[PDB]
């Protein structure tokens, strides 16, 4: 998955 | 005595045309061509043959719901630009070459035949042809001069999306499918949902000329936001009453979801995934596309070209979007060649969740007033990391974070290999 820092 | 022309039938030459057009895996059952090029019509006749000293046959092409010359919408032109022009004729059969300007709205055509002896004109309607943008063609805004890129980027239906982190690169295989069967038919009906077309039909149609407006319409619809649009976004890690953005393969059992349930929101997506289907639904139109991602992709909220965290904004692992290749015409000149185009909701432009098309060049020079939401492309791909700190005396003190750099790795697919391509040289000068 896209994951946020 | 010369009594009026019969048609028995109108043969649409599906396979000569299809492979002159490079649409033959679209046009089994019905025509789909390419604009601004040549093709075959064959007219069959029941009684006696077309007579060019009797007979003067002229055609109409309409498309849309409200077709007019003014808007480009609706052209006659006689037998002898749309043109049409005898190539042969052979006992009952007449061979026709009609051709349309490079710069014709795509969509589906209705071709309609009238035939005078002088007197009333009978009227026919030969059948449909859906028309399409043309990289082939030198004179049409999407010409990509490269035959090999031209396989790629328009006709090769399989390819590989990048994800993962700038330190740990992965990819997956991703199944376009832009020429199965109902796809180009899901791809007009996203066209004719699309919020300009139920405001305005007649100019939306008219518009469909441009790839910049037909690039922009798509980097809008494939999200549902706002619209009638394909893809919902989850992003949580809890998808039991839709599918994992993760359990996709290709971007066919999404449009097909979608259509099947009547232009439902597909549950669920996430970047690439949207950037997928988007380089779908631009390859089947015939817009050169490709999915790009982006590592360390930063999420600018207030337009000052900072990431900016307290001691909030995001960077995020990897982000995919899509570039398509036309001119630019609405710009100064200079600026063909690759458009960054984003499908994933992020940021509003003019009061809803889509974004660009903008030249890459405008993003590497910093020229970032150029249309469109050339700012936050900058942003995703150029900023700086910020960090407020709070000290113990109570003040709040600025400083640079360069502990993660935003956009790193910009990759994409190789042309005719299965391998990677940098292309991080085009959206910034290295430093
Ligand atoms: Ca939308
Ligand atoms: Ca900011």
């Amino acid at each position: 998955p896209a994951l946020p820092f | 005595m010369a009594e009026e022309l019969v048609l028995e039938r109108c043969d649409l030459e599906l396979e000569t045309n299809g492979r002159d057009h490079h649409t033959a895996d679209l046009c089994r059952e019905k025509l789909v061509v390419r604009r601004g090029q040549p093709f075959w019509l064959t007219l069959h006749f029941e009684g006696r043959n077309y007579e060019a000293s009797v007979d003067s046959l002229t055609f109409s092409v309409v498309t849309g719901p409200a077709p007019s010359q003014e808007a480009g919408t609706k052209a006659r032109f006689p037998l002898r630009d749309w043109t049409a022009t005898v190539v042969d004729q052979q006992d009952c059969t007449l061979s026709l070459q009609l051709t349309t300007p490079a710069n014709a709205p795509i969509g589906l055509y209705r071709l309609s035949l009238e035939a005078s002896t002088g007197y009333q004109g009978s009227s026919f309607v030969l059948g449909h042809f859906i028309l399409l943008f043309n990289a082939w063609c030198p004179a049409d805004a999407v010409y990509l001069d490269s035959e090999e890129e031209r396989q790629e980027y328009v006709l090769t239906q399989q390819g590989f999306i990048y994800q993962g982190s700038a330190k740990f690169i992965k990819n997956i295989p991703w199944n376009f499918g832009q020429f199965e069967d109902g796809i180009l038919d899901i791809c007009l009906i996203l066209l004719d949902v699309n919020p300009k077309f139920l405001k305005n039909a007649g100019r939306d149609c008219s518009r469909r000329s441009s790839p910049v407006y037909v690039g922009r319409v798509v980097s809008g619809m494939v999200n549902c936001n706002d619209d009638q649009g394909v893809l919902l976004g989850r992003w949580d890690n809890n998808y039991g009453d839709g599918v994992s953005p993760m359990s996709w393969i290709g971007s066919v059992d999404i449009l097909r979801r979608w259509k099947n349930h009547g232009c439902q929101r597909v549950k669920y997506g996430q970047c690439w995934v949207f950037a997928a289907v988007a380089c779908t639904v631009l390859r089947c139109l015939g817009i050169p596309t490709r999915v790009v991602t982006n590592y360390n992709s930063a999420h600018d909220q207030n337009s000052n070209l900072l990431i900016e965290y307290f001691r909030s904004e995001m960077i995020w692992n990897f982000h995919c979007w899509v570039e398509s290749w036309m001119t630019r015409p609405d710009l100064q000149p200079g600026y063909e060649g690759w458009q960054a185009l984003d499908p994933t909701p992020q940021e509003k432009s003019e009061g809803t969740y889509c974004c660009g098309p903008v030249p890459v060049r405008a993003i590497k020079e910093g020229d970032l007033s150029t249309k469109y939401d050339a700012p936050f492309v900058f942003a995703e791909v150029n900023a700086d990391v910020v960090d407020w700190i709070q000290q113990d005396d109570g003040s709040v003190h600025k400083s640079i974070n360069r502990s993660l750099i935003v956009g790193l790795k910009i990759s994409t697919k190789s042309v005719g290999r299965d391998e990677r391509e940098d292309i991080t040289h085009t959206y910034k000068y290295p430093e």
